[PDB]
């Protein structure tokens, strides 16, 4: 006598439904703090002994979840013309090839 | 065949012909339901993209939210606010339609399902319901309930730390059967963000026909089950031969983030649920692991209880060549300090060294448990000394013979 | 709930419009109420006024139970009204059921009368003096019997064939009797120290004899002392040797460890070490401290394949200077129960023996042949059913009329 479990989704119908869940949303997608530090780190290069505003900090991480959306948006066009369900990098530098950057 | 009426009759437990021994149960019940959950912050609503007519049904009429709908297609029931309203056929779980069915018998391995109409594929039949479990209570009430010899266990996993009983309280999809050629399956619905449990066919099933549904093999304790269907290549066995553990079975509990004592707790419970001390080596490795990591004297005990427990010459020489006697000493030099809550411990310690196998004074000068014992109860150590040596003694009561214990038995 | 139970002993007179005494004692050798009914079914008609009065001294108080006693046909079916009418108003206790179990007036009725009885009640009637007697003898025949003169039980006859030989046997028979119940069943220090129901229990005790009974209470009454434990006469001094080591198998106390049971300061030693072995536990001098193998032993049976008898007698002889072949069967069984009483169980009255017991003749002295005188005082249906000369139901039947 044991306890049995009643099944598994099949592979692709979760990814779906995050999809649209994700899809209906409107939130931050990306981790705060750790955004916060590589933006940081990364103005380290250029003036030594910064201080940023949090709307300064908010506006870049807007503008850079729109870029990425964007380019997956257009990488998945991609890889649907080339017949493909997987993502690959080369779709990515196709992408970008094609936008011009 | 079912008869469903509330006078409770005379059928003892088989439930073929009168179904009032036990209760039934609507949409399942719950405990400890608090309000941590995705329900009314971003699954408000999902409601899906369809422009409708509506004003044309019986001639020229498609039916509403077929197999286009956003959210049949990705397992989601409709809500109220369904720009078809009340003409979405989504909604299967809240209008309760289901199928025709009826319970009689068909072969010896038990009761079950025949279809008695024809029914097409990708259609509903029924919804498992029952009692919700939660973290603590299935690991408890399963051994409670192991001891009372049932045939029958309906315990099915929603999540990794729920599990639904349907025992108590079970509907009409309690009886349905194992077999290796399924025609039905289970689905793993969301509605109103609670996710339930669902069954479907797959083929077009004749009027008249098995309608079994495939188990996800899984066993919980030492014995073995195997299934009597035979269709071409029948596993022969519920569970398969695959032995997994009590939170294997469950899936184990989401740990609540505190502590490292409760992973030691349920290894323990697993050695322990045996009763019989410890059958394999492998049971033997896992209580010399466990013995590193246990802090509390309540496990200890236990410990050295299923070690005296233990009955295996093989099993206590097993522990005994994978540094037991160096885990013994661990606690034996940390009951050094001298607070009085240590006597029952040390008490234990030296009757699981009188136990013990141990075949030369060596293995214990070596383990460094022998200076421990000579400075330790006192009657207790005094004894294991004297086991260790040779001859004299702090008297001992000897024990009569198995032989004598069985004749003084049947002599009454 | 409590310790014992509420005896209610109903020692009704008559029950013919006459105060029947019904008091409530308790299980601890003593009465806690009583209370009369004087209405019966008197009155020639009223099958009310018992009933009424009956519920009315069930709701008074919270018996465990009833002792109803009994003399004719009449008193038979009193007391069966009375169960009956206490079983359908669950009168018993006033929450539930209780049913009254019949008690021959046979002991009830000496003790009423007897100094323990005028002691205890004296501006009180015999009917309640009945009453608390009844109760005691369904509540504890040990402790009647020790507090009685033995005169008291010459006046019980044993058999007419007693009259014939010298008394002074049957007297001798039934003091060893006594003294051998008195030593099997243990002697309660404490039950003889406050309740005077359960006192002077200290005269049938083997090797303590009246005087030194009566010295040790009066003792125990002056100096505050009470049973510590068995050796509370030997510490005292107020028992010597001899008298200590002859009844050390006979004095109990309400708490050492093994102070009530058998198990004598001899033994004490040899007890605690077949406990420890058979428990499996530690050995530190133990008497007290170690509480495993006493308190867990005498909870329940530990291990009694842990002692062996061989074992045991084996020490015994080489430390000791005595077998335990025979006695660590004794020693075992005090440890694991303490202050086990020897007595009887609860004789529900028969057919016969409740025939006996009320109406006060049996079958057995009327023979056939020999004329015997019936009062046909009324007739059922055809034969003459009245009241014989013992008070038994005296039934002719259509034969014996013709």
């Amino acid at each position: 006598g044991g306890v049995m479990k009643p099944h598994r989704y099949r592979p692709g119908t979760v990814a779906l439904r995050e999809i649209r869940r994700y899809q209906k949303s409107t939130e931050l997608l990306i981790r705060k703090l750790p955004f916060q530090r590589l933006v940081r780190e990364i103005a380290q290069d250029f003036k030594t002994d910064l201080r940023f505003q949090s709307s300064a900090v908010m506006a870049l991480q807007e503008a850079s979840e729109a870029y990425l959306v964007a380019l997956f948006e257009d990488t998945n066009l991609c890889a649907i013309h080339a017949k493909r369900v997987t993502i690959m990098p080369k779709d990515i530098q196709l992408a970008r090839r094609i936008r011009g950057e | 065949d079912d008869f469903r009426d509330p006078q409770r009759w005379k059928e003892c437990a088989k439930q073929g012909k009168m179904p009032c021994y036990f209760d039934l149960i609507e949409e399942n019940v719950y405990l400890t339901e608090r309000k941590k959950n995705k329900s009314h912050r971003d699954i408000k609503r999902m409601q899906c993209e369809c422009t409708p007519l509506s004003k044309d049904e019986r001639a020229q009429g498609e039916i509403a939210c077929g197999e286009d709908c956003l959210n049949r297609l990705l397992m989601i029931e409709c809500s109220s606010r369904c720009p078809n309203g009340d003409y979405c056929s989504n909604r299967r779980f809240q209008r309760k339609q289901h199928a025709d069915v009826e319970v009689i018998l068909t072969e010896k391995k038990g009761w079950g399902l025949r279809a008695a109409k024809d029914l097409p594929s990708n259609t509903f039949v029924l919804e498992y319901c029952g009692e919700v479990l939660d973290h603590k209570e299935f690991k408890a009430r399963v051994k409670e309930y192991a001891r009372n010899k049932n045939i029958h266990y309906y315990f099915m996993a929603l999540k990794n730390d729920e599990i639904i009983d349907a025992t108590q309280k079970g509907n009409c999809s309690r009886f349905m059967n194992h077999s290796c050629e399924p025609n039905c399956e289970t689905q793993k619905w969301t509605v109103n963000g609670q996710l339930r449990v669902g069954f479907f066919t797959t083929k077009l099933v004749p009027s008249g026909s098995e309608l079994t549904f495939d188990y996800q093999f899984q066993r919980y304790g030492k014995e073995a089950q195997k299934c009597f269907c035979g269709s071409a290549n029948c596993r022969g066995y519920l569970g398969g031969e695959n032995r997994v553990s009590i939170r294997a079975a469950g899936g184990k509990m989401k740990k609540e983030r505190s502590r490292k004592k409760d992973s030691v707790d349920g290894e323990l419970e697993a050695l322990m649920e045996n009763g019989e001390g410890l059958s394999d080596k492998n049971q033997v490795l896992s209580l010399s692991r466990l013995m590193v990591r246990i802090e509390t004297l309540e496990q200890k005990l236990t410990c050295l209880e299923l070690i005296q427990n233990t009955h295996s010459q093989s099993c206590l020489k097993s522990f005994l060549e994978r540094h037991g006697l160096s885990l013994l000493w661990i606690w034996m030099a940390e009951l050094g300090d001298g607070r009085e809550s240590n006597q029952k411990l040390q008490e234990e310690i030296i009757k699981t060294l009188e136990h013990l196998p141990i075949p030369t004074k060596n293995m214990l000068e070596e383990s460094k448990v022998l200076p421990i014992i000579q400075r330790w109860i006192s009657d207790l150590a005094t004894k294991l000394l004297d086991s260790w040596k040779d001859l004299k003694e702090v008297y001992r009561i000897p024990k009569k013979s198995q032989t004598e214990k069985e004749n003084t038995t049947t002599e009454r | 709930q409590g310790k014992g139970i509420r005896v209610l002993g109903i020692a009704f007179s008559s029950a013919r419009d006459h105060p029947v005494f019904c008091a409530l004692v308790n299980g601890e050798g003593e009465v806690t109420d009583f209370l009369r009914l004087p209405h019966f079914t008197e009155e020639r008609e009223k099958k009310a006024q018992d009933i009424e009065t009956l519920k009315k001294f069930l709701l008074n108080k919270k018996p465990h139970v009833v002792t109803v006693a009994g003399e004719n046909r009449d008193a038979q079916m009193l007391i069966e009204d009375v169960k009956r009418i206490v079983h359908e108003l669950d009168q018993g206790q006033q929450l539930s059921s209780i049913g009254v179990e019949l008690v021959d007036n046979e002991l009830a009725i000496l003790y009423m009368n007897s100094k323990k009885s005028e002691a205890e009640f004296r501006d009180y009637p015999p009917v309640l003096r009945q009453a608390v007697s009844l109760a005691r003898r369904i509540q504890d025949p040990l402790i009647e019997f020790a507090q009685v003169c033995s005169e008291d039980i010459l006046c019980l006859k044993f058999h007419p064939l007693q009259e014939h030989v010298v008394k002074e046997e049957l007297l001798n028979a039934l003091y060893c009797e006594f003294i051998n119940r008195v030593n099997e069943v243990g002697v309660d220090v404490n039950r003889a120290i406050a309740h005077p129901y359960s006192q002077a229990l200290i005269q049938y005790v083997c090797g303590l004899g009246p005087r030194k009974g009566t010295h040790l209470l009066k003792i125990l009454k002056q100096n505050n002392t009470r049973l510590e434990s068995r050796t509370q006469l030997v510490t005292m001094c107020h028992m010597g040797p001899k008298v200590f080591m002859n009844c050390a198998g006979f004095l109990k106390i309400d708490t050492e460890v093994l102070d009530g049971s058998r198990v004598h300061p001899e033994t004490y030693e040899w007890a605690r070490k077949m406990a420890v072995d058979a428990l499996e536990y530690d050995e530190s001098a133990e008497d007290a401290n170690p509480a495993g193998a006493l308190e867990e032993i005498l909870e329940n049976p530990e291990r009694l394949k842990d002692l062996d008898l061989d074992a045991f007698a084996e020490e015994l002889e080489r430390q000791g200077y005595g077998d335990k072949h025979i006695t660590l069967y004794d020693i075992r069984a005090e440890l694991s129960c303490r202050y086990k009483d020897l007595r009887t169980a609860y004789r529900s009255p028969n057919t016969e023996e409740i025939f006996n017991m009320l109406t006060k003749e049996t079958p057995e002295t009327f023979y056939i042949g020999k004329l015997i005188i019936c009062n046909v005082t009324g007739i059922a249906h055809i034969g003459v059913k009245t009241r014989l000369d013992n008070g038994v139901t005296g039934f002719i039947p259509t034969k014996f009329l013709s």
